[PDB]
């Protein structure tokens, strides 16, 4: 079977700009468990973004969890980019603090 | 409170060159605290978390020649599952596989389990009763007669009321200070205005353990869910979790609303 993956972009901790975090993406629901996600700084891609050990949900979906240090600010848009072969193009989501 | 170990198997079939991706790991309820990825450099079981550094040398030697027998059985299991399926062996399959026991309160073995999947569906799992097989179609039917002539489901039955059960008593003493302890949510409300007369309440909670969690709004004490949004539970990436549920109020209206949270950490919640 194939299924997309959800996305959710959020920070570890309440953002503050200025103050030093973890920018997250957690992609989870997702069938194969090949999949590019890359985080990114003003449209550009994060240099040394880590990730969890693929695991699984009960119907046997995949999640992993991207993760990278950053410091929110007033002016820098930071976003998700997700591929996988379910979507036609990479999917961004544009990092929300408020969520 | 009751706990459980659940180790992870996935295996992927790489056809353009090598052998498939494994990647291993094991669970006492919600933290992970072993791992192994073929991928990786160690090619042994590593430690996760800081309670199981502890274990000496034969345990990661054992554990170690464990999953790299397993990587190796999905490897032939893939090419058999290809051939069952009639597919061709220029795609790229998967097998995923979940065991592991509970215990409750005091220790005592509750359940077993251990089922697989072929991508991404139900393959063979063992019942309940760890005595018999549910084959949910017929290529699995075909595991199911061999693993029924072999008696495979006596030595799971064996390995998750024995062993299974042992060692995850051993680890929650040894890691006790972490996993013997819940971290209750961390609550509080936002308000977003949605245009001069609407406003988004969300509440949050975060930083909690286990992840298990329900938080709920309630307009003048019943329960509502028009107008809501509930995220999926998510890793804060530090051992903990986040949620948030969200509900469009009209202005001015926010007193009429209350978030409820349910979680084990709370001595009866709401």
């Amino acid at each position: 079977i194939q299924r997309t993956p959800k996305i959710q972009v959020y920070s570890r901790h309440p953002a503050e700009n200025g103050k030093s975090n973890f920018l997250n993406c957690y992609v989870s629901g997702f069938h194969p468990s090949d999949i590019e996600v890359d985080l990114l700084k003003n449209g550009e891609r994060i240099e040394k973004v880590e990730h969890s050990d693929l695991s699984f949900s009960k119907d046997w979906s995949f999640y992993l969890l991207y993760y990278t240090e950053f410091t929110p600010t007033e002016k820098d848009e930071y976003a998700c980019r997700v591929n996988h072969v379910t979507l036609s193009q990479p999917k961004i989501v544009k990092w929300d603090r408020d969520m | 409170g009751s706990h459980s170990m659940r180790y992870f198997y996935t295996s992927v079939s790489r056809p353009g060159r090598g052998e498939p991706r494994f990647i291993a790991v094991g669970y006492v309820d919600d933290t992970q605290f072993v791992r192994f990825d073929s991928d990786a450099a160690s090619q042994r079981m590593e430690p996760r978390a800081p309670w199981i550094e502890q274990e000496g040398p034969e345990y990661w030697d054992r554990n170690t020649r464990n999953v790299k027998a397993q990587s190796q059985t999905d490897r032939v299991d893939l090419g058999t599952l290809r051939g069952y399926y009639n597919q061709s062996e220029a795609g790229s399959h998967t097998i995923q596989m979940m065991y592991g026991c509970d215990v409750g309160s005091d220790g005592r073995f509750l359940r077993g389990y251990r089922q697989d999947a072929y991508d991404g569906k139900d393959y063979i799992a063992l019942k309940e009763d760890l005595r018999s097989w549910t084959a949910a179609d017929m290529a699995a039917q075909t595991t199911k007669h061999k693993w029924e002539a072999a008696h495979v489901a006596e030595q799971w039955r064996a390995y998750l009321e024995g062993t299974c059960v042992e060692w995850l008593r051993r680890y929650l003493e040894n890691g006790k200070e972490t996993l013997q302890r819940t971290d209750a949510p961390k609550t509080h409300m936002t308000h977003h205005a949605v245009s001069d007369h609407e406003a988004t309440l969300r509440c949050w909670a975060l930083s909690f353990y286990p992840a298990e969690i329900t938080l709920t709004w309630q307009r003048d004490g019943e329960d509502q869910t028009q107008d809501t949004e509930l995220v999926e539970t998510r890793p804060a990436g530090d051992g903990t979790f986040q949620k948030w549920v969200a509900v469009v109020v009209p202005s001015g209206q926010e007193q009429r609303y209350t978030c409820h949270v349910q979680h084990e950490g709370l001595p009866k919640p709401l």
